[PDB]
């Protein structure tokens, strides 16, 4: 197997320590939600290929400029997370996250991810987001965001019910082997 | 780790380390606080093996095993005796402070009231001089450390031959040297994630609540002093480069 590396990048409220428990325990913990994730090195086979995935967060990390940039040298593919819950963490992609990636991984592949898509039909999510005059990202907000921004490609999952979450993942194997 | 700590932070949660009818005896809220508690300590427990795997598995063996130039060894895990001093002291505060809380009779079933004061205690004075002094020169020194690694495993055998031999056992399949130096750089930056959570559930008590209010603010003065005292030193760097920087 060959060692590929990812990181996962995004806003503080993007879902992205969520999405890496979720994968890594292949389950939605039904006692617990860790607040944080260590590292893991998942054994993947895509398409013919064994992968040893190495998985880092950058939670914590957003506020420390000179902190943040250790987490990135020799990253294979990045996983950049916005939550479909949250316009505002669409917005901060293209001006804020994609600028610092493309500085500190020159040719990395990107995959732009939508998080929570199960909030997207959330009856309490679109009356929250009314009161400020939005509504959740719509799939083609997204597609546009990631195509704006030279990602590699646009996907969508849900931590809480699992859907996407391995074929995001499978897919981040894909762009780390090119 | 040793095998008591390892049995005593095995479960998920403390939800499930305590027996079932001492979970029962307590409400919701509490158990809440005592599952983000018992994810510190847990997390805690793991970071100071790291620092172990660091000193004792590869440090020690390439200086007892290998034949490398003076100062290589250093150059590859900067600091690690003084991080391995600091956290295995504050290891040694957070499981006293468990144990003295358990049942009479039990190995198992506690509660920790009073995180709050450990935590001020940790991250200010003569502690938080050090954690800062430490940090600021371990993350200034991670890229080298990482070029290091990358240049020894291409060039030279014995190297190649002593990591391939040490990362073989599968509980090392997360604890690779390059592992290892970004698990350490981003323990730091875990402390407010975990800290703001355990306050959430720790308003019953208005003295709990202001000390982890106040030992929050701590940890984020603390990452603040360190960000800002980061440089990437860089082996072969002319000085040219240094003051134009
Ligand atoms: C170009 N030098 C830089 O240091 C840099 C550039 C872009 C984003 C970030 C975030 C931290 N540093 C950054
Ligand atoms: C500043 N650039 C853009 O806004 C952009 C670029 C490429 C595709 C789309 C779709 C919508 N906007 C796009
Ligand atoms: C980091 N501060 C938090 O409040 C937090 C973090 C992670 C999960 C939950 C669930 C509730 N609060 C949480």
């Amino acid at each position: 197997a060959i060692r590929k590396k990812l990181v996962i990048v995004g806003d503080g409220a993007c879902g992205k320590t969520c999405l890496l428990i979720v994968f890594s325990k292949d389950q939605f913990p039904e006692v617990y939600v860790p607040t944080v994730f260590e590292n893991y090195v998942a054994d993947i086979e895509v398409d013919g290929k064994q992968v040893e995935l190495a998985l880092w967060d950058t939670a914590g990390q957003e506020d420390y400029d000179r902190l943040r940039p250790l987490s990135y040298p020799d990253t294979d593919v990045i996983l950049m997370c916005f939550s479909i819950d949250s316009p505002d963490s669409l917005e901060n992609i293209p001006e804020k996250w994609t600028p610092e990636v493309k500085h500190f991984c020159p040719n990395v592949p990107i995959i732009l991810v939508g998080n929570k898509k199960d909030l997207r039909n959330d009856e309490h999510t679109r009356r929250e987001l009314a009161k400020m005059k939005q509504e959740p990202v719509k799939p083609e907000e997204g597609r546009d965001m990631a195509n704006r921004i030279g990602a590699f490609g646009y996907m969508e999952c849900s931590a809480k019910t699992k859907d996407g979450v391995r074929e995001v993942f499978e897919m981040a194997t894909r762009a780390a082997l090119q | 780790s040793m095998e008591m700590d390892e049995k005593d932070f095995a479960a998920d949660s403390w939800s499930l380390a305590v027996d079932s009818s001492f979970l029962q005896q307590h409400k919701k809220e509490v158990m809440k606080q005592q599952d983000v508690i018992y994810e510190l300590i847990q997390t805690e427990l793991h970071h100071v093996r790291t620092l172990k795997i660091m000193t004792r598995l590869f440090r020690t063996g390439m200086l007892e095993e290998l034949h490398l130039e003076p100062g290589v060894v250093q150059g590859l895990f900067p600091c690690v005796d003084e991080l391995s001093d600091i956290h295995t002291r504050f290891l040694s505060q957070l499981l006293e402070r468990r144990r003295q809380a358990l049942c009479p009779g039990s190995t198992r079933n506690f509660v920790i009231h009073r995180l709050g004061d450990l935590l001020i205690s940790q991250f200010s004075g003569p502690s938080a001089e050090q954690m800062c002094k430490t940090y600021s020169e371990f993350c200034s020194r991670h890229s080298k450390a990482l070029k290091l690694y990358k240049e020894l495993y291409a060039r030279d055998k014995r190297f190649q031959q002593f990591i391939r031999k040490v990362t073989r056992p599968a509980v090392l399949k997360r604890h690779g040297v390059q592992e290892c130096i970004l698990l350490v750089t981003q323990r730091i930056t875990k402390y407010p994630l975990l800290i703001s959570r355990i306050l959430q559930h720790s308003h019953g008590i208005e003295e709990e609540r202001q000390d982890l209010t106040t030992a929050l603010g701590l940890v984020k003065e603390l990452l603040s002093n360190v960000d800002e005292g980061i440089y990437q030193l860089e082996k072969g760097a002319r000085l040219q480069e240094i003051y134009n920087r």
